[PDB]
């Protein structure tokens, strides 16, 4: 029980303090060829914990938050698993004293939401939707990288299609889910274009006219095959009704559309796009309305699907690319058309898009914004210290093993910005209890001092969730007591 | 370990050889005689007295 | 496969003592999470608190331990929860008993005294389960003490209220005679524990689509056998002209909705919309039974017997779509007993996790619909039946005394261990609650909400009479099961 | 190296053979620890029944294999206490060892075993006290078989159960030659139900399907059918040709023949059975091969599955007229039962219970060996082990008036019988030495031979009241077949196993 | 080293546990290899005297039985055997993790009633009511269990109501005396006023003498204060004939010289006997010790009435008879070997010691370990009452309490499972008068058959157990 338990704990302890080096932008890179070649030559780490080779189940858990702290935030990865790293090395203590783990959990858990609550009202929040401290957070955000002359290239093309669908998804938050994203290789970085609806990015190459302005549109996923009387019956149907750009799916063979009927296809010249991306067809379907029927007698005059212009217009010049406006319900994630000629100005242009994606839907999920880099942690340090100091049993040492816990994020982060780590945070604690909670260590310029006039900010919810993640991961492996295999 | 093949030995060896293999039907002598089981290896069991 | 006298007795009793260990921590409303690994490939790091998919999962190779997993299989298929406290509790009288035989008892006598401390403990068990006014002057509340005590570790603490209604209108409506065949429990994904309503149907929708219309009023419904359709390709044709044939015995009825259960392709599809027919394709077969008598439409290989009026005839039918998923309310049924209950939460386990529990809830349900009788549960009973065993072997002469006493330990090793996995104190507050039993008389037990002794009248833990007698004497007969059997081949 | 012979083989033999006696020395009496019984493939099951556990189990050494061979051949014979044999197996042999300490030669050992056992049936002969008048013994065959199902709860259905067992018997009961052949089989066990619902039904309920899922199964008629007929798009249309042929003539020649409930083992399509409901006669498709004499004694007649010997005197033959739900949760089964009397009869039993099944055949069989030891030879010896401590007391005293050395034989035999009344009083948790010598007292200083072990934990040592009894042939061949295999394992010595290489 | 501690105790425990009752079987006491040859004893007091112990903590178990040596004789092995009994069962409630002074406290309140459940059974005899004998005889025979004399055990006993008239002041085991020979067996005893030393002057010296005034003499250019000191002790002999005395101890060792001039002037002189029997020299006859006897001149000698020595039956058999205090009843047996010499002595110091306490305080309870039960269920009825863990210490402190009258029925050959069991359940209504027969091996009624037992020893077993439990309990280190 208790040495399966400290094996969690060590176990746990272990694979955060793998990566606690890496925390804060001066987080060194890593390199663990383990496995059959890895070099892991990276600061971040989030794809190393992704490679990591792990095989104890509380060390796998870690991991676990990892992905779960990407999924609701996109931001803290590795703060969610150096705190739960550092809360599981301090119930070491607690389960050395006498506490059960039940109470340790509990306490836990009450600390959890006195940290929440103190959190959210600590906050310098926003009051409308301010499309200035979106650019700000931005500035944060999108800048500090290759993009950084990309950024005003990138942010207010998210912020006003934010402006343009402020969706009722989440108490109106931001979505994944705007208006539908695309991208092209080759352009330059100034060649991207916010849309109104579908755009695919695909070669379709037709002579004739796929310029209709009722497109109708259909997924036909039944291509041609080979063994005529399964062959040409939706082609006869689409000179019944007349769908003109129709999005072809090779799901039942490979030779998708023969001469045979292709010519009968390009007799009118529909839209002809092959293997279409399985995951955004339902995002299509969504958009236009039609139906995703591959049964060629399943098609019906109600599947007809809508479309106003619906070109194979070359976009910026050169671009083929089959923009869609005037559908059932378009806009399905938003649009940024990632054009370069270069590969980086292509990836780092869209993960940063991504990036500001994940905080502008932090930043209206929850709609307050705190001083990062270590001043939230120093505070929640403090005031839950005088909260264990009121707080009765054999809890007051737990929310007192929380506060010391949380002490690890200022450290870190004085430890990589190379200052002394133990006098600069008690320093820091003394400038907190008797000044501001801005109050923090500068990493941008490597110096303790009030963030609020350096500007290391960020939205409140990624401190927040994070600690919510924590607390429940390190609840659970306190709870967790017993492991069995042999199914 | 003995090594017995030389000319006393290989008659010495021989009466031997021919003692256990009258032991091996010593006690069977007679109408009353003692009963011998052997199998044939695979579980059928034989107990005789010829 | 051949064994010898101590290790064989030995062997198995260690077995069936870890399996009771591998259900000791997930027991009571304090569970610690137990992880249940499968090596594999990619096993999921898997917790639970419910301790029926732990020996469900338990691979076993100790056979008296797998007769100790079969009969918690026998108690899961019975009652549904309370299995974790049948194996914790049969262990224990193991403990007990090998205890005795390191003191040179013989086995035979432990078995006589603990036939009659079980017996003594079936009677002490009536001697306080009085029948509550939740069904005699109709308390709801009651029913949801008792639908809230086997309701432990589990997800519904937000409609556990729809369930002890679905109580209500299971006392009111649905008693079949307490009908346990209504069971009928559907979830899908996005959201959170707090979206459960009601329901008469199962989630099926029109394969014409949406071109079908809603109210099908009047289905004539049963299973099919083929496809209709218009030398092997003759072969399937004339085939095919035998089953328009039948299509065209079908189509005088008149029917609505139907259930044909094998794999619909096209124009199958094409000629049950031309002749107005559903075409439902493998769903809950348990579903179909309530589709078989709360509608109508029993399971069916062929239908060239049936062919005009010899069908399941039922009243209305609807398929329709809420909430932008599959959800299709069969409103109208013959006999409103099968009402479904709909889900919309996060993950999958709660498919079979909140079907069976709610099979276990009005298990228990149907036991006060037979019997409302209830003792007061918290280890309050188990703490009764060790002062009643305690006092009769207080009472009995001979050798079986000793035998008895241990068995006391069994039951007062019960409610300590819920407290050892509460995190509080466990020692001190069952010793408490010994002597307070022993004269503060038995409407006294323990709480662990705050970790006391109290009135659990008052407080109103309950617990079904009927599910208890069950634990008690199931354990004691798998004990005895085992406490027989000492040196065979009988482990490896 | 090393080669192991002479009399030290005959020391471990005995040690060797005496441990599967010590195996089964546990498991004598009705209070003794039933045991589990665990497959090399993993099954799992509980018997107290000796045989089982000896047939079942695989042993390693040729003496084990030897005595389960020749406790086999006891089966037949008795069935019950086969057990016994086994623990006076290792009695014999561990006092035949004792006196091989003292340098007398086996053979003689043997041969004083054998005069002994003279002397011990014979005496089981001058004890018998039975009660030879056991025929119309309706009422004392309560108590008959009532210790044969002590160990359990059975007894509470006993009312029930020992009810079928008196009328099982008395439905076998051929008053002259007395036996129950290979056709009397006496057993339908529904693995499901509960106690009372094995009852009294003696009839062919099995678990073959219907004519028609819906029909009406009223089949009064004596007028039944058994088929050897298997099923052995102008393919399908001269099949067809040929299933309209084979209703017009199959089911014609049935009507020349006689032969109407077609239960055909095999293929066939089930619309020419529905036109055969609508001139409603029934016929099943698919069903069981060896049942035909099962289902034809139900009247009288015998195995018929031919076309054309199927007539109206040896018809598919029915018991008596009773509609019960068979399947109740199952598909209801087939009601063979509507017209006369079974001879090679069978009843219903309904027991839940693998133990209950188990024990409602074999000591129904061990019935049909003791209650045929009421007509065969209606002697009943009142046993408990008070049968082996008159016998022993006796051996004793003919081991006074005779001359020979052999008379340290007879002293070794009648002590190796009271391992019966020890091994009785040690598995019902109890004083196995002083028990049994107080009993052994209580007997020579009270003559009458009924003064057992209380097994049952009853009032009082007397077997008369508690009816704990045997048959006098159930004890003579147990232990008959214990001597004549003493004597066989004490005549082999040398067992030069082939294939293990003699260096 | 708690664990240890138990170790050592329970290990001293149980090499008095099978010698535990009058049917208790012999241990072997070998030895150093020089002489060792054999020692067999069913005295469970003398095993653990010739035991070397080795560890500390059993040495303080060792110690209290000494305790209880000198108190009242027998009983050392009951008190050692519950008290490892005791430490048995706590060491199983130390592993179900509860501290040691709880279990100490409940020890405490435990043994406080069990103690007065004993005095809610103290019925007392008639032979200090109503001057009965054989109530007492049944005490002062049991107290001689494990042994022998049981033919001149009644004249044990009349040594025991001789003492209510002539050798009690307070209870006095000071006039008792015991000396034997060896030829003969357990019909020698007989009554005798003392010591065995006889008249050494030879065939001159006669037997009665007419009063002995009685103390311990001193002793008896180089060569000439040789001389001097000689005429200095023939000026004690000189002032020795003008007392009148007939009798002298003579502590110190005298040849023909001083023995024949003292014995001339009528003094007879008394080579060196061992104290003990100078102890009732000293005030039974009246004849006080000293070094010097310069002083005493004639009033500070000893004061005495009439010593007289005769022999009789191959024995040095002196009957010291017609002292002035008449109290020194004397047994002279002439037993089988050299064990009667200590056993006899002892035995009849621990028969008459509770003699003592009975014509003290003549309650009693009855024997067989039927008190042992009565207390176990006298603290299982408290047990059943108070909260908290150390009701569970009380449960423990009855087992040992159970495993006093089973270990007697153990080692009387029967079975102990049952009938131990069987007289727990029969106490519990079939109220205190029955109990364990070891005899007969049954359960009886105790008061009828009068297998009794002094309360002065049952009160000092059931305490002083559980003050050896309490010490060592409570120590954990070292």
């Amino acid at each position: 029980p208790a040495q399966i338990r400290f094996s969690n704990i060590s176990a746990a302890k272990a694979v955060a303090d793998a990566i606690r080096t890496s925390l804060g932008p001066k987080g060194m890179d890593k390199m663990i060829q383990d496995g059959k070649g890895d070099v892991t030559i990276t600061n971040d780490g989030a794809t190393i914990l992704k490679q990591m080779q792990v095989l104890h189940p509380a060390a796998r858990m870690l991991v676990e938050l990892s992905k779960a702290q990407d999924i609701e935030a996109g931001d803290g990865t590795t703060s969610v698993v150096i705190i739960a790293g550092s809360l599981l090395d301090s119930c070491t203590k607690l389960l050395q004293k006498g506490i059960h783990p039940t109470i340790i959990s509990e306490s836990f858990q009450k600390a959890l939401e006195k940290g929440i609550e103190i959190l959210t009202d600590m906050s310098r929040p926003v009051e409308l939707s301010d499309r200035e401290t979106l650019l700000n957070s931005a500035t944060t955000s999108l800048n500090s990288k290759v993009v950084s002359q990309y950024s005003s290239l990138l942010s207010p093309m998210s912020v006003n299609a934010v402006m343009k669908v402020i969706d009722p998804a989440t108490a109106t938050s931001v979505d994944l889910r705007d208006i539908k994203i695309v991208k092209k290789l080759g352009g330059t970085i100034d060649d991207c274009e916010l849309v109104e609806g579908l755009v695919l990015t695909q070669k379709v190459s037709n002579s004739g006219i796929t310029r209709v302005e009722k497109a109708k549109i259909g997924l036909i996923q039944f291509c041609l095959s080979a063994p005529r009387a399964y062959i040409l019956n939706l082609v006869k149907q689409i000179k019944k009704t007349g769908c003109n750009v129709l999005l072809i799916q090779k799901s039942i063979l490979r030779d998708a559309l023969s001469d045979l009927a292709l010519h009968f296809l390009n007799k009118m010249k529909i839209m002809v796009i092959k293997d279409i991306e399985r995951e955004d067809i339902e995002f299509i379907c969504k958009t236009i309305g039609t139906k995703p029927v591959a049964h060629i007698d399943q098609f019906t005059a109600d599947m007809l699907g809508s479309a106003e212009l619906a070109e194979e217009v070359n976009l910026n010049g050169s671009g083929k690319l089959l923009k869609i406006t005037g559908c059932a319900s378009p806009g399905k994630t938003v649009t940024i058309v990632v054009r370069g000629s270069n590969k980086l100005v292509i990836e780092e242009a869209e993960r940063s898009i991504h990036d500001a994606l994940c905080v502008i839907r932090c930043l209206v999920k929850k709609r307050a914004l705190i001083a990062g880099g270590g001043a939230p942690e120093i505070e929640l340090a403090l005031r839950l210290t005088e909260y264990s100091r009121t707080l009765s049993g054999m809890e007051s040492y737990c929310v007192r093993a929380f506060a010391d816990a949380m002490e690890v994020i200022p450290s870190t982060l004085a430890e990589n910005a190379g200052l002394n780590p133990i006098s600069t945070v008690t320093e820091l604690r003394n400038r907190h209890a008797q000044g501001e909670k801005t109050a923090g260590i500068n990493v941008r310029k490597g110096g303790i001092s009030n963030i609020l006039e350096e500007l290391v900010v960020q939205p409140l919810l990624v401190s927040v969730s994070a600690l919510t993640l924590a607390t429940e991961t390190v609840r659970s492996i306190l709870k967790i007591d017993d492991v069995v295999n042999t199914r | 370990g003995t090594d017995s093949s030389q000319g006393i030995p290989q008659l010495v060896s021989n009466i031997s050889a021919c003692q256990v293999i009258a032991e091996a039907v010593r006690t069977t002598l007679g109408p009353r005689g003692m009963d011998k089981l052997i199998v044939d290896g695979r579980g059928k069991a034989t107990i005789s007295n010829d | 496969d051949e064994e010898r006298a101590e290790t064989a007795r030995l062997t198995s009793f260690i077995g069936a003592i870890a399996i009771g260990d591998l259900v000791k921590s997930t027991l009571g409303p304090k569970g610690m999470d137990k992880i249940l690994l499968s090596s594999g490939r990619d096993a999921s790091l898997m917790v639970t608190n419910d301790g029926a998919t732990i020996l469900k999962n338990i691979g076993v190779d100790n056979p008296a331990a797998k007769v100790l997993v079969d009969m918690s299989r026998v108690q899961d298929d019975e009652v549904g929860d309370g299995t974790t406290s049948v194996t914790v509790l049969a262990a224990e009288l193991l403990r007990e008993a090998e205890s005795l035989i390191a003191k040179k008892i013989h086995p035979q006598t432990i078995i006589a005294g603990w036939r009659e401390a079980t017996k003594a403990a079936r009677e002490a068990l009536l001697s306080s389960a009085v029948d509550h006014g939740s069904d005699e002057v109709k308390f709801r509340q009651d029913l949801m003490n008792i639908a809230g005590t086997t309701l432990s570790s589990k997800l519904l603490t937000h409609h556990k209220d729809h369930f002890t209604k679905l109580a209500v209108e299971a006392v009111l409506r649905l008693k079949g005679s307490g009908n346990l065949e209504a069971i009928h429990i559907i979830k899908k994904l996005g959201g959170s524990l707090a979206d459960s309503y009601l329901d008469e149907g199962f989630l099926l929708d029109k394969k014409i689509g949406v071109n079908q219309p809603k109210r099908i009023e009047n289905a004539k419904i049963l299973i099919a056998n083929t496809g209709m359709d218009t030398k092997v390709a003759e072969i399937e044709h004339a085939e095919k002209e035998k089953m328009k044939e039948k299509v065209e015995r079908i189509l005088k009825h008149g029917i609505n909705c139907f259930i044909n259960r094998q794999l619909i392709y096209n124009y199958p599809e094409q000629l049950f919309g031309a002749a107005g027919v559903m075409a439902i394709e493998h769903a809950d077969f348990a579903g179909v039974e309530r589709l078989a008598l709360v509608t109508g439409g029993e399971i069916a290989s062929t239908f060239d017997h049936p062919e005009l009026v010899k069908l399941g005839s039922c009243k209305l039918i609807e398929e329709v779509m809420i909430g932008e998923d599959k959800l299709i309310h069969f409103s109208g049924v013959a006999l409103g007993e099968a009402c479904t209950i709909v889900l919309r939460g996060a993950t999958q386990q709660i498919l079979d996790e909140a079907e069976r529990s709610l099979h276990d809830a009005l298990c228990v349900l149907a036991q006060t619909v037979k019997d409302s009788r209830t003792v007061y549960g918290g280890g309050c009973s188990e703490m009764l039946m060790a002062h009643a065993v305690t006092q009769l072997a207080n009472r009995t002469p001979g050798k079986e005394a000793v035998a008895m006493e241990s068995y006391a330990k069994a039951l007062r090793m019960l409610p300590t261990i819920i407290a050892d996995n509460a995190g509080y104190d466990s020692a001190d507050l069952v010793a408490q609650l010994r002597a307070a039993h022993s004269e503060g008389n038995t409407t006294a037990g323990l709480d662990m909400r705050e970790g006391t002794i109290g009135d659990m009248a008052i407080l109103g833990i309950t617990e079904s009479f009927q599910v208890k007698r069950q634990v008690l004497l199931s354990a004691a007969e798998a004990a005895e099961v085992i406490l027989r059997v000492d040196n065979i081949i009988k482990a490896a | 190296k090393s080669r192991l012979m002479g009399l030290e083989a005959l020391k471990s033999h005995i040690m060797a053979a005496k441990a599967v006696a010590n195996t089964m020395r546990t498991s004598l009496g009705p209070n003794g620890l039933d045991k589990m019984m665990v497959d090399k493939d993993g099954d799992v099951t509980v018997t107290n029944d000796g045989a089982t556990i000896l047939s079942m189990m695989d042993v390693d050494h040729q003496i084990a294999k030897l005595m389960v061979e020749l406790s086999k051949s006891q089966d037949d014979e008795i069935g019950d206490g086969t057990t016994g044999v086994v623990v006076l197996a290792g009695a014999l042999l561990e006092e035949a060892e004792q006196l091989l300490d003292r340098g007398i030669h086996p053979i003689r050992i043997a041969d004083g075993y054998e005069q002994a056992a003279r002397v011990a049936i014979e005496h089981l002969d001058k004890i018998s006290d039975s009660v030879l008048v056991d025929i119309k013994d309706t009422e004392p065959l309560i108590q008959t078989a009532k210790t044969t199902l002590g160990s359990k709860v059975v007894n509470s259905c006993h009312r029930q159960m020992a009810e079928i067992a008196v009328n099982a018997v008395l439905t076998v009961a051929d008053m002259e030659r007395r036996d129950v052949d290979f056709e009397l089989i006496k057993v339908e066990g529904k693995v499901g139900g509960r106690l009372e619902d094995t009852k009294l039904i003696k009839g062919v309920i099995v678990d073959k399907d219907f004519s028609h899922p819906q029909m009406p199964k009223k089949v009064e008629d004596a007028k039944i059918a058994i088929l050897t007929c298997p099923f052995e798009v102008e393919d399908y249309k001269a099949l067809q040709k040929y299933e309209k042929e084979k209703f017009e003539e199959m089911i014609q020649q049935i009507k020349e023949t006689g032969a109407n409930l077609a239960i055909c083992q095999w293929g066939f399509d089930d619309e020419a059975n529905h036109l055969l409901l609508q001139n409603n006669l029934p016929a099943v498709r698919w069903v069981g091969g060896p049942e035909i004499e099962l289902i034809a004694i139900a009247t009288g007649g015998r195995i018929v599955p031919r076309f054309s010997e199927l007539t109206a005197e040896k018809l598919g033959f029915a018991g008596l007229v009773q509609e019960i739900s068979f399947g109740t949760t199952k598909d209801k089964m087939l009601v063979i039962e509507q017209c006369k009397n079974s001879r090679a009869v069978t009843i219903f039993i309904r027991g839940g219970n693998k133990m209950i099944i188990e024990e409602a055949k074999r000591s129904l069989h061990d019935a049909l060996c003791v209650i045929r030891n009421l007509i065969r030879d209606n002697r009943v010896v009142y046993g408990g082990g008070a049968a082996e401590i008159s016998c022993a007391l006796a051996v004793s005293q003919e081991a006074d008036k005779c001359p020979t050395l052999e008379q340290y034989a007879m002293r070794a035999f009648a002590d190796a019988l009271e391992v019966i009344p020890m091994a009785l009083s040690e598995n019902s948790g109890m004083n196995p030495i002083q028990t049994m010598t107080e009993v052994r007292a209580r007997q020579v200083k009270e003559m009458n031979p009924a003064l057992g072990i209380d097994c049952l934990h009853k009032g009082t040592n007397d077997m008369k009241q508690q009816h704990v009894i045997e048959t006098l042939i159930g004890k003579k061949q147990q232990i008959s077949l214990a001597t004549q295999m003493v004597r066989m394992i004490l005549k082999i010595d040398d067992i030069r196993k082939p294939g293990e290489s003699e260096e």
